[PDB]
């Protein structure tokens, strides 16, 4: 199915994934698409943090449901 | 209900959902409205295209094409964001 | 004495030059000592004359300095909510 990552940057991504996939294949596929590692990653759904032992049925994440993708900020 | 929860972002589309599931165009669109009350001055990831947007695309009718642009304008007033 | 430069030069912000004021906002990020009258200039930046300040403390010193405006976002929002 599809799903929207929407970052902050007013972009939106769209991924082809599963409802069993966990959300570090999803950070994979954004690496895929982008090059930044998963841990650089960070994903928000509804307000909710997401966590990586988890899959998108466990938070309910459906077909074409709108995610947040803030990133990693460290200085320094 | 947006002037009760007023200046949050913690629980504030919580309280929204249990008397926002009613099928109306009057109930909806006044409580997708006060969605914008709450996070008025938050400016932090609520909706800038997630709820109030998706509220905004249904429209062929009465406040749902009415009611979900007062909320965004007034969330983002402080705003000078351009998209 | 230098703290009395974002809220009373919004005085000088709209009628001058937009960009005079954000030279000054310049001016702020200039007088990095050390924190205590620096917390106290941006305190006003986000709920108080303006916002849309929220692009300009993303710089290279992300530790505390440069990490005050979240905590200038909602942070303070949120003691503001503890009041």
């Amino acid at each position: 199915m599809q799903i929207f990552v929407k970052t902050l940057t007013g972009k939106t991504i769209t991924l082809e994934v599963e409802p069993s996939d966990t959300i570090e294949n999803v950070k994979a596929k954004i690496q895929d698409k982008e090059g930044i590692p998963p841990d650089q990653q960070r994903l928000i759904f509804a307000g909710k943090q997401l966590e990586d032992g988890r899959t998108l049925s466990d938070y309910n994440i459906q077909r074409e449901s709108t995610l947040h993708l803030v990133l990693r900020l460290r200085g320094g | 209900l947006g002037m009760i929860l007023l200046w949050d972002v913690d629980g504030g589309l919580t309280q929204i959902d249990k008397y926002l599931y009613s099928s109306e165009d009057y109930i909806k669109s006044g409580a997708l409205l006060a969605c914008g009350i709450v996070n008025s001055g938050v400016r932090n990831e609520c909706d800038p295209a997630l709820a109030l947007l998706s509220d905004y695309v249904l429209h062929n009718s009465n406040t749902m094409r009415l009611g979900s642009i007062f909320g965004l304008g007034l969330a983002y007033a402080g705003s000078n964001r351009e998209d | 004495l230098r703290c009395a430069l974002g809220v009373f030069r919004k005085f000088s912000r709209f009628p001058e030059a937009l960009r005079l004021a954000l030279m000054l906002n310049d001016m702020e990020l200039v007088e990095d000592i050390f924190t205590s009258c620096k917390d106290v200039v941006v305190q006003k930046q986000m709920a108080f004359m303006l916002g849309r300040h929220g692009v300009f403390l993303e710089l290279s010193e992300d530790v505390e300095e440069y990490e005050d405006l979240t905590e200038i976002m909602s942070n303070v929002q949120l003691n503001s909510n503890f009041l």
